[PDB]
């Protein structure tokens, strides 16, 4: 989940070894690009990445500082719409969003949902379900994960 | 820190 | 037990005459259910009608007599009671022989006989008698002399009207007053829901769909698995039929009690 | 009417059908190659014969348990009917019951029990009135200064005179002081008529 | 042949008494066979070629 | 077979608001109702193929041979006069507007009878609950009977059944010791069944005793 | 003598001849005594 502002956790990382032994899952949500890569590689021990908020329509914000190697990838996603909710601009109405990840037989499953908050100093008490959006058919044993902040 | 999960976290499980 | 499968149909044939017995039991329960309503309600032979002038000595029976304003031709208390084609898989619900209109007409005829005749309509010919004299005789039937009634008819009618009015208020304020009427319906619904849900349970096979067993596996193993499936489904249906037989025996006892109560309390002045 | 003995023939037919079904359900294959135990023991080897006779005995035991459960339900119904018949014989034959419709339709007079195959027949003697006639009624009569109520009967009128008759048989009798009782005066009973008693 | 004979078949007898006797079961058997799967499913570049 | 879901059913247009990610569609008994068209995104409901039960109304082979078939549940438009009673499509009888006593119970008030209309044909009608009797209710009128008719009615009540007792080891297993051995494994069921049968027999004897043996002196 | 494959029908205790001397005794009591013979 994430409530305070947004545009910080613009991605995630999954994997059980993180030593170039199993395929990873990068869900980086950059400017109008949400290309998910399921390649098998060892990137680094601290995946740092800046924002670089360039409003240009033709620009790459996800630099090559996250990873430093590549291999024969097994799956990729080229969906045009970004897997991220919409941000709101108001006095006290902030953007609340949660992501329910998981991993069963083979499929991962990334249920998700966005919600507006009505108060700025009250706890988000309320019921909000999450519906499936994408199902990655790549099956791989995963025991740990790493968030990708800005 | 550490906080509470009031009742959040329920998803539509199957697509039925 | 077996839907479209004709493979299964051919193995139920050798499991004996269990199905025939179950159908016979259900037909027997069904008839008994309608004999029950004709022992309780069809105790009269002639259908009596209330007089046009509803002045029965001073007792206002408007709340129990049928109301011609509403289309169903029932009593407002009966309307409060009633206000308080699905064929999923195999199990069907047969409509009763006597509809609600016929039961309402039977109750109206019994009420008209109790008002005009009192007790003579249930033991022979209907003998007309005014309601004050009928109430005086009913008081004399318990020990109280008739002069008490002939002197306090006004107070008695007032108390009777007040009680009739409070009956509807008690039935409205207490939604759990119809305990058994809702309990039998809930039991039947639970039995049907369980009998339908116990079809998706694996009794030893790879799944619960006959088509899947016939498609994935070879005929030899498919027969071995469908044997366990039909055995489990037949056991479930036999359990349902046994529970329905026990419940029908209980309902028959209750219906005999209700018929005896209607014959001793409505058709006469019982001293029990 | 040969169908008058409905239940007496129905119980016998049910017992016969149950016995015939319990006997016929022995020739049905419950998963074996046939329904004869000797054939299973002869053709097949002991191991497979055991596997088949297990299904056979399971099916036969299930059939016998179903028969016993149906017999228990039918015996409970017969026990209820027999208790009802015993109560009816004790209240209608051993005495004059006043319960309506219990000892037949009408006023109970007598009841003669007779023997029947697996049952009992009661000849309830009932009293059914007939040939009714309309008369003018009244709650009470008004004398000189006091009212008179019927002690045992009803004040009827043929049009001119008033008589006290029984509630189940018309017998005109003069209204005397031996069939009435004074209670209050003629200012409280609604419908009181003005007649003269015969002291 | 007829339903009067179906009554004598479902109940082993010849002299049938007066009454509603259950004999069988109706089941409307299906007419057509509708099999709809998804839309398009990979359109190939035969266009421009024609 | 809509994208895999394989069922037989009458598919009719519905009104269900399906959420834009839901595909199949189920009920409260875990069936498979509504299905969403793989192609045109509409939501149509599956409703079970019109099945029911056939009931043959026979006035008796002694009287005649004309019979009528009742299709319980069916709506006549799913298969000689054809009347739709609320208990089924009755094919083989004509609905007479008159009212008689119920001879053959059809269902939901409808009753059938073999009558010589004006010529013997099975007819259908609404059962009459009796003759309407309007009793006078004057404020000063009473009906007192003048005669009486002693009527001796009859009532049939069962007392007992046939006391049965089965040989469990002989019925379940013939004269086969091999079979006797495997019942000893099936447990103590034969004992329970024999106990139940003996209890039933003693109960029938007690019922006969309490019904008939109610007096001590045998009067002559 | 009736026997099948294990199932037997046991004889009733009171025979029809005895269930009939109780009906005759009850009838004689109802005729002579009426209701006092049962109380």
């Amino acid at each position: 989940a994430s409530t305070e502002k947004s545009n910080i956790i613009r991605g995630w990382i999954f994997g059980t070894t993180l030593d170039s032994k199993t395929q990873s899952l990068l869900i980086v949500n950059n400017a109008t690009n949400v290309v998910i890569k399921v390649c098998e590689f060892q990137f680094c021990n601290d995946p740092f990445l800046d924002v670089y908020q360039k409003n240009n329509k033709s620009w790459m914000e996800s630099e090559f500082r996250v990873y430093s190697s590549a291999n024969n990838c097994t799956f990729e996603y080229v969906s045009q719409p970004f897997l991220m909710d919409l941000e709101g601009k108001e006095g006290n109405f902030k953007n609340l969003r949660e992501f329910v990840f998981k991993n069963i037989d083979g499929y991962f499953k990334i249920y998700s949902k966005h919600t507006p908050i009505n108060l700025e100093r009250d706890l988000p008490q309320g019921f909000s379900a999450l519906e499936p959006l994408v199902d990655l058919p790549i099956g791989i044993n995963i025991t740990r994960f790493q968030t990708l902040l800005a | 820190s550490y906080t509470n999960s009031f009742t959040r976290g329920v998803y539509y499980p199957d697509k039925v | 037990i077996c839907g479209d499968s004709t493979e299964c149909s051919n193995l139920l044939l050798q499991y004996g005459s269990f199905c025939t017995q179950l159908k016979r039991a259900l037909t027997g329960i069904a008839v008994e259910q309608d004999k029950n309503t004709q022992e309780v309600f069809a105790q009269v032979k002639q259908i009596y009608k209330t007089p046009p002038i509803k002045y029965f000595g001073g007792f206002n029976f408007s709340q129990i007599l049928p109301d011609p304003s509403k289309p169903s031709k029932r009593s407002p208390i009966e309307d409060l009671l009633f206000n308080k084609a699905q064929k999923f898989n195999g199990l069907t619900v047969l409509p009763p022989l006597l509809t609600d209109e016929m039961i309402a007409q039977y109750t109206s005829a019994l009420l008209a006989g109790t008002i005009t005749s009192g007790w003579t309509f249930g033991a022979g010919p209907a003998l007309q008698i005014p309601f004050p004299m009928q109430m005086a005789y009913r008081f004399n039937g318990i020990g109280v002399t008739q002069n008490v009634l002939y002197e306090n008819q006004k107070l008695i009618a007032n108390q009777f009207n007040s009680a009739i009015g409070k009956i509807q208020d008690s039935l409205s304020s207490t939604p759990s007053a119809l305990g058994k009427l809702q309990d039998v319906v809930n039991h039947n619904a639970q039995a049907l829901n369980t009998l339908v849900k116990q079809l998706s349970s694996k009794f030893g096979a790879i799944s619960s769909v006959l088509n899947d067993i016939l498609s994935r596996l070879d005929p030899p193993e498919a027969e071995v698995q469908i044997d366990r499936l039909i055995t489990g489904r037949l056991q479930s249906l036999q359990t349902y039929v046994t529970q329905q037989l026990i419940r029908a025996a209980e309902i028959r006892a209750s219906a005999n009690l209700a018929a005896t109560k209607m014959s001793e309390c409505v058709l006469g002045q019982s001293k029990r | 009417t040969p169908s008058a003995l409905g239940k007496l023939q129905d119980v016998v037919n049910h017992n016969a059908q149950a016995l015939n079904t319990l006997v016929k359900q022995l020739s049905s294959k419950f998963g074996a190659i046939s329904s004869v135990l000797n054939d299973i023991l002869s053709r097949l080897d002991p191991p497979e014969a055991e596997v088949q006779i297990d299904r056979l005995i399971t099916g036969r035991l299930q059939s016998l348990q179903t028969y016993v459960t149906q017999q228990l339900i039918r015996a409970a119904e017969i026990r209820a009917s027999a208790n009802l018949a015993a109560t009816k014989m004790s209240e209608c034959v051993l005495g004059q019951s006043k319960r309506v419709d219990f000892c037949g339709k009408g006023y109970h007079l007598m009841s003669f029990p007779q023997s029947a195959p697996h049952g009992v027949v009661f000849l309830h003697v009932t009293y059914v009135p007939a040939q009714e006639k309309n008369f003018t009624t009244a709650p009470a009569i008004c004398h000189d200064g006091k009212a008179h109520f019927p002690r045992e009967g009803v004040f009827v009128s043929n049009g001119t005179h008033w008589f006290v008759t029984q509630r189940n048989f018309y017998e005109p009798q003069i209204i005397t002081t031996d069939n009435t009782f004074v209670s209050g005066n003629c200012d409280v009973v609604i419908g009181i008529v003005n007649n003269t008693v015969y002291d | 042949l007829d339903p009067l004979s179906e009554t004598k078949c479902t109940l082993k007898s010849f002299t049938v008494e007066k009454g509603i006797y259950q004999t069988s079961n109706f089941r409307v058997q299906p007419t057509e066979s509708i099999v709809r799967f998804p839309n398009i499913t990979n359109l190939c570049p035969f266009h421009e070629v024609f | 077979n809509f994208n895999g879901l394989t069922g037989t059913g009458v598919l009719t247009e519905s009104n269900k608001k399906f959420l834009p990610f839901q595909q199949f569609g189920r009920d409260i008994a875990d069936t498979t109702d509504a299905v969403r068209d793989p192609q045109t995104l509409e939501i149509l409901d599956i409703t079970p193929c019109s099945f029911g039960g056939v009931s043959v109304i026979t006035p008796g082979t002694n009287t005649s041979n004309q019979v009528a078939v009742l299709y319980q549940g069916v709506n006549c438009t799913e298969v000689s006069n054809v009347f739709q009673t609320r208990a089924g499509c009755l094919i083989g009888a004509e609905y007479v507007n008159n009212s008689y006593e119920c001879d053959i119970p059809i269902g939901a008030g409808i009753c059938a009878s073999y009558q010589t209309q004006t010529s013997q044909s099975i007819i259908a009608y609404t059962m009459s609950l009796g003759a309407e009797n309007s009793v006078a209710y004057s404020n000063n009128s009473i009906a007192i009977p003048t005669n009486f008719t002693i009527s001796v009615t009859t009532e049939i009540l069962p007392v007992s059944m046939t006391k049965t007792s089965v040989d469990c080891t002989m019925y379940i297993c013939g004269d086969s010791t091999e079979c006797s051995n495997l019942l000893l494994q099936y447990g103590s069921f034969c004992t329970q069944l024999k106990r139940a049968l003996t209890g039933i027999a003693v109960e029938q004897d007690k019922n006969t005793q309490e019904v008939f043996a109610q007096v001590k002196q045998i009067y002559k």
